[PDB]
């Protein structure tokens, strides 16, 4: 946590240019308590200008970009396929059946 | 204790297969008997 | 509907309908079903089958229902297809009841947590506390195997779940699962300041609320005897009422 | 009739069926829907009873002092001259008085 | 629980071991062997299999 | 009920199975260093079965 508002990050290498990685993130507005424009993630960590659900672990703990929240029966791997084909078979069979429903009689 | 498992075709497919087999045998024996009766009558 | 996946149901219905069409095309196109009508029939000549679309469809339904039917299929073809149909039905409904038995019993036999060790054997519901709030520190110095492994798990998480603020962890528990080990007193206060929150287990630790006095203190024994009186009167139980029980019984829903 | 339709409903709830079967389509809707509900029911019942018969979570009627302080079919107890009787003597408090008396 | 009472050690007024034993009891509770020995001499066979 | 109890129950395969379990009884050639090992064992499971 930076106490001030201006950051200073220096890195030293000594023919170790392959030092695996220094990959880190800085967060603004860590300073203010809540106002509507901003968003609470931790104690006095209301920060939001736009980082509400920014797809990055944008706060100390997952609170900001973090768990913000009849077509499914259509989307089957092949159950939808053979199911609708079976429905087609059904329809054709019904077409056939109504004939002998209406056409024939006794002897 | 995790076995909150809705049964799916992956555990029940066999009855449909038996169903198709029965349907084909039905067609077979039905046409066989109909033509058998037709030939016997003549 | 739960024991069966929301696909077979549709498979069930479509199979019923297709079977029914098969049945009727078997019956009205058959060399046998055609029948002499009269109860005392001297070889009449108005014979016919006895199946409709309506009849065969409902028969298929009813056999799928385990409630019989009205048509008595007669010939080889109709009887064999009906046999397969009956097999389909019995196996499906049997399997259904088995699965529902499965859910209800696997439910009933679950044991919701009720003790700290039981929590330790748990894995999904996480542990932790307000960091270093003298609470996890006891775990740090803990010698009990349950608490030893509890601290081992907390060291595994190691700020993965170690909330900084009591209320922040309160929200954590409200929105998810958590253990959130912390002092009893505030727990009963909060629980009877709210709902959804329960005391679980006993007093894992034991601490006391005394009165601080310097080494030189004549008032020590005097105030101790005073509080012994107030306790033996139950009067301090009464004042507990005042501050918790009085404001800790607005919320029994 | 009313008599036989009633008899059909009751005998159909249980799995036997009646032979006043629906001759017409309209009445067959009722017959089918009724069959569905009853099968739901009987299977559900068998499942749930299987659920109890093999888990048998025993239950205690009483879980707090006030709880049996309000019923009367269970007798309390204490040692004579037991300090239990002394603290419960001079109950001083909400409910322990009824029990002491 | 309904009441709240504790058990102490027999000592007359002002005996020299008084605060010396208060601090010892506090420490022993802190290391928790109070719990361990209480469990050990109150353990018994434990609950068998009620399954 | 019978079938689910039967399939549910489990044949033992571990020492701690015996540790928790109480119906069946252990066995050891006493003084063959076996029971000496158990009594010298400080492992809570072997400790409790030894006791």
């Amino acid at each position: 946590m930076l106490k001030t508002g201006v950051g200073v990050i220096r890195m030293w290498a000594d023919e170790g240019s392959r030092l695996s990685r220094f990959r880190m993130l800085f967060t603004s507005f860590v300073e203010p308590p809540c106002t509507s424009s901003t968003f609470f993630c931790h104690s006095n960590m209301c920060i939001n200008n736009s980082l509400v659900c920014n797809g990055v672990q944008n706060c100390a703990y997952p609170w900001d970009e973090n768990h913000c929240k009849l077509f499914e029966q259509i989307t089957k791997t092949h159950g939808t396929i053979i199911g609708v084909t079976s429905g087609i078979v059904l329809v054709l069979l019904i077409i056939s059946i109504l004939v002998q429903v209406k056409q024939p009689r006794k002897k | 204790s995790k076995e909150a498992s809705a049964l799916g075709v992956q555990n029940i497919g066999g009855i449909f297969i038996v169903l198709a087999a029965g349907l084909v045998l039905s067609v077979f024996v039905a046409v066989g008997e109909f033509l058998y009766k037709s030939k016997k009558n003549a | 509907l739960n024991p069966l996946s929301p696909d077979i149901w549709m498979y069930v219905l479509l199979a019923c309908l297709g079977v029914s069409c098969v049945l009727f095309v078997i019956a009205r196109f058959s060399p046998y079903e055609w029948y002499n009508p009269h109860p005392c029939n001297p070889d009449s000549d108005v014979v016919e089958n006895n199946f409709t679309l309506l009849n065969s469809f409902w028969f298929g339904v009813g056999a799928l229902m385990q409630q019989g039917s009205e048509l008595m299929p007669k010939a080889l073809s109709t009887r064999i297809v009906g046999g397969i149909w009956w097999f389909f039905t019995l196996i499906i409904i049997s399997s259904y009841t088995a699965n529902l038995a499965a859910f209800l019993t696997v439910e009933r036999m679950e044991s919701p947590i009720d003790s700290a060790d039981d929590l330790a054997k748990q894995t999904k519901i996480e542990y932790g506390a307000v960091e270093d709030g003298a609470t996890m520190t006891f775990f740090k110095k803990s010698k009990i195997s349950t608490y030893d492994k509890m601290w081992a798990f907390m060291s595994s998480r190691r700020q993965s779940v170690l909330v900084k603020s009591n209320e922040e962890g309160i929200q954590r528990v409200l929105t998810s699962d958590y253990a959130f080990l912390m002092e009893s007193t505030t727990i009963e206060f909060v629980t009877q300041r709210n709902c959804n929150l329960t005391q679980i287990g006993g007093l894992i630790d034991s601490k006391g609320y005394g009165v601080g006095t310097p080494m030189g203190s004549p008032y020590r024994d005097k105030i101790t005897i005073a509080i012994l009186q107030l306790q033996e009167e139950g009067k301090l139980h009464m004042m507990k009422e005042k501050w918790w029980r009085g404001n800790g019984c607005p919320e029994e829903e």
